[PDB]
RNA sequence: AAUGGGUAAUUAUAGCGAGCUAGAAAGCGUUUCCG
RNA sequence: ACGGAAACGCUUUCUAGCUCGCUAUAAUUACCCAU
């Protein structure tokens, strides 16, 4: 669960929780997780953030229901994105989307993940 | 006497126009330049300030001799309609541009439209080393139609020079169809079309017949 | 008045891809007949939750087979007797050259309006005009690309003047070249080609897993170009000679050092609508070759020569308009160069 | 219930200098579109009038009709106006006058 | 932390604490930080300063939580803003924002940052 | 309690003067519209009152 | 070689951030009771 | 048998006029990875 007063510190502590390169002593403490894979996950939710300030919530149960499919598909391949889906509890947080405010809070949680990933590394 | 003339018109788009607002709390990796929208309905609108601005600066290249250093210098066939603040007799000019909201929101349905503002990605590309810098900007979609609602205002000073006014307004719109109605129009974006123009009188018993055949010439 | 207009008739050769940012991933299309159907996958999941196969589908996605054709989305619908589509209707006919039939992966979308029709944005055509203009003039193709700070690869964006710049009268040459969009053409002209990298110092052509859905060749697309001032107005009827000079300096290097059967002749004015083409049609080429050959010490290294030639496979097609039926490629097995197009331009 | 966040939208505008084409921006608060305001317009009836009451009702109704064709407050040549008046009805809040004919007169 | 009697002085000293261009003396002592980078951040602190006077602090806090997201992201990419959030400490002034007067004090602190960034040009 | 800084508001206001149509501003101070004032009014009963108190 | 796969960047950049007019103007400064 | 009594700080007055959210900007580049 993430409320409006914790979803940024949860994202910071989750990116710090994330697995790093134990090898490659040139630039250590780098992640096994690139910007492209995480911004794929942000691009999953960017359109649901944009077309939810405009649309009613009941016209969006289709693509929010498909986000369940799409995050576990993106976590299927490239098993170190699976680590981020497990660490930053995203599949847990997708089940709690029940209104416009919770949907937009999850989209801003994804932007918080991408923010603390660009900041850390 | 006193009269009010209502130039009703429709505004079709040929390319999608982008009359900008700013949303400061836009998302990371989402719409970086959103359009001005109506806060209740969330449809895009054409604000009348943008119409009055484009029409004035395009007629200023036609009806001004000795080109204007400021909009306080329009050659008083243009300052009558649009107003000079620094002129005692033409401030609060003749025209009243209303915001054109949208008319065909039902007609964009059954053509197949998810949202009334599309998003276009637009890519700055650096022409050394080919590195990129993408955009995502909103754009009011192609076959939209807006209710243009200009209002002209007739007093006793108006009476002998209304047609000289209406030959400007009708030539404003034709000047604006040949240009872009705000936006980023150097690349498409707002080639626009004023259709089925109609001047009807709404107060004060003024003949609108000899000037309504001039709007369809 | 001073607004003088131009028609740019753009004969697409050699398939053309633009845009849309996103991509249909793998497992998001069915290959049932000799055509690819691209559902609205939310509605797909809706109807497939109604048939109570949600956990079955989520176990289908993460599970890979040693064969590819039983991992695609047609294998889910045949291992569950799912028969109807009725989804978000969009399908494009396959060419026979995407290849094991339909085991392609992650096609890239083409840019589309809200009504769902493809079109070429005039933003994307006023970059292909602008490389021609920035390459043929000696004043812009000079010792450009001020680096001056940190990383080399920046460009002097302020060399071609565009800002308002108070006091000084507003010129802004590319404000005065207004390129409009196309009419939204049909989905039947989209063909889904794949990328092919033809190397130099290695005779092979290697297929990459890129699947740009692209405009079929021999489609004519009309653009309008309004010019307002005289200086920018004079650079547009001269786009013929400048497009030919850009191709002459672009066939000089990087379209040398390759066999001539890969490249094809053009016979109208050559332009490169952008995707695939890569780094030499996108770029002004000398400062490009220096600072852009620098930018890759990776696994996917842009190797020792200027570049790797970008080709596609697409169905063969002849024009039969000149004195002779022009075969439109100079080889067998249907290699086109990606992003090539021709145009003729005409005032009013 | 219509789901709007604020009651004032903010209108981002600019001006282009005629020469040099520089833009100078503006931010204008304005009320949102389908907002509604209770308008009340107390009219006094003294013993002196006896014809001026029904003469002045015509003038008030005409002055409310001219606010719908002109603007209100605003920056009205650039939008910002277009007031509609709905549910026009008058009633004697200090009694002994018949507003039946006037509420008929307000269509 | 920001008291009500020092935050403009903290903002002035922090704008003077921004390290400058030692490279080419075509108008030297310019900043690596550009006006648009800093002004995008004031663009969203000054639309909460407007709404705080109208709305309530318990009705704004999704925006106030997203301020930390956007300041962390903009100080990710393009390190000359990371310089500013270090010198003019924002992420520590953002965690201490529990009151509406403290919110407005932070918004006017950000305005003092931009005022002295323009003044020392 | 309900957040109000000053017990008075200041209303800005003008006088658009028919043509020339030049405005002429004005700042007038008002009290605010939930102010409540403690009103008293002493009426008196006497010998002359007692027939006319109800009226 | 075949087979199975895509992967890495950039997510806006540089600016403008309000300008000029008006800044209160007409009236009433005591009247009656009183000598 | 209160230097008192009677007496609205009140009337009239649009925060208004002028002002394009604009300027430039191909969703593109690289060509591989694993068994």
């Amino acid at each position: 669960i993430l409320t409006d007063e914790n979803y940024v510190d949860i994202a910071e502590k989750a990116i710090l929780k994330l697995e790093r390169n134990t090898r490659n002593r040139k630039n250590p403490d780098a992640f096994f997780l690139t910007t492209s894979k995480l911004r794929n996950l942000l691009s999953l939710t960017s359109t649901l953030f944009d077309e939810s300030k405009v649309k009613e919530y009941d016209a969006l149960l289709d693509r929010i229901a498909y986000l369940r499919v799409q995050f576990v598909y993106q976590a299927g391949r490239e098993i170190a994105v699976k680590d981020l889906i497990e660490k930053a509890q995203i599949l847990e947080a997708l089940k709690e989307i029940k209104d416009r405010e919770t949907l937009q809070r999850f989209c801003r949680y994804m932007e918080a993940l991408v923010a603390y990933f660009k900041f850390y590394g | 006497t006193f009269a009010k003339i209502k130039f009703s018109a429709q505004i079709r788009l040929e390319t999608g126009l982008h009359i900008g607002g700013s949303d400061a709390f836009a998302a990371i990796g989402a719409i970086n330049s959103p359009v001005i929208k109506d806060p209740i309905t969330n449809l895009p609108i054409i604000p009348g300030s943008s119409l009055k601005g484009k029409m004035r600066t395009l007629l200023a290249k036609v009806y001004n001799e000795k080109v204007a250093e400021k909009p306080s210098d329009d050659s008083d066939i243009l300052s009558r309609l649009f107003g000079n603040s620094k002129d005692k007799r033409f401030k609060m000019g003749r025209l009243i541009f209303r915001d054109a909201f949208l008319s065909n929101a039902d007609e964009l349905d059954s053509l197949g439209v998810r949202s009334y503002t599309e998003v276009k990605f637009e890519n700055t590309i650096d022409r050394i080393t080919a590195e990129a810098n993408p955009r995502q900007i909103e754009r009011a979609i192609r076959n939209s139609t807006f209710d243009f609602e200009l209002i002209y205002e007739i007093t006793d000073e108006n009476e002998n020079q209304v047609e000289e006014d209406f030959k400007v307004i009708r030539d404003g719109l034709k000047l604006l169809e040949l240009d872009y109605l705000g936006g980023s129009g150097s690349r498409g974006y707002g080639k626009v079309a004023f259709e089925n123009l109609k001047a009807t009188t709404v107060f004060g018993n003024y003949d609108v017949k000899t000037l309504n055949e001039l709007l369809t010439a | 008045n001073d607004y003088r207009t131009f028609k740019l008739s753009l004969l697409t050769l050699a398939p053309i891809h633009i845009g849309n940012g996103e991509k249909y991933t793998s497992r998001e299309f069915i290959y049932e007949n000799k055509k690819f159907y691209f559902p609205d996958m939310g509605k797909f999941y809706n109807k497939m939750v109604e048939k109570r196969l949600a956990e079955k589908f989520e176990a289908f996605l993460i599970q890979t087979r040693p064969n590819a054709r039983n991992n695609r989305l047609i294998s889910f619908l045949n291992d569950n007797r799912i028969a109807e589509r009725s989804f978000g209707g969009y399908s494009i006919s396959e060419t026979g050259l995407e290849s094991s039939a339909g085991a392609i992966n992650e096609v890239n979308k083409f840019i589309r309006d809200a009504f769902g029709n493809p079109y070429i944005p005039g933003s994307s055509l006023k970059g292909a005009i602008r490389t021609i203009l920035m390459n043929t003039t000696p004043k812009w193709n000079n010792e450009n690309a001020v680096n001056d700070f940190g990383r080399f690869p920046k460009e002097n964006k302020n060399l071609i003047p565009w800002g308002p710049k108070k006091g000084k009268e507003y010129d802004d040459l590319f404000n005065a070249i207004r390129v409009s969009d196309s009419k939204p053409f049909d989905n039947k002209s989209l063909i889904l080609v794949q990328k092919w990298d033809y190397s130099a110092k290695t005779n092979k052509a290697k297929p990459l897993p890129l699947y740009r859905e692209s405009i079929s060749p021999l489609t004519k697309i009309e653009f309008e170009i309004t010019t307002t001032t005289d200086e920018a107005g004079r650079l547009i009827e001269e786009l013929g000679k400048r497009a030919q000079a850009f191709y002459k300096d672009y066939k000089a290097f990087f379209l040398s050092e390759f066999p001539d059967d890969k490249i094809q002749a053009n016979l109208q004015y050559p332009i490169y609508l952008g995707a695939g083409s890569g780094a030499w049609t996108k770029t002004l080429f000398k400062q490009a070759d220096g600072i852009l050959q620098r930018r890759y010490s990776r696994m996917k290294t842009k190797m020792v020569k200027k570049g790797v030639l970008k080709l596609t496979k697409a169905p063969l097609k002849t024009v039969k308009i000149p004195s002779g039926n022009h075969s439109l490629v100079k080889n067998h097995e249907s290699f086109y160069e990606m992003g090539k197009a021709n145009f003729m331009i005409k005032e009013i």
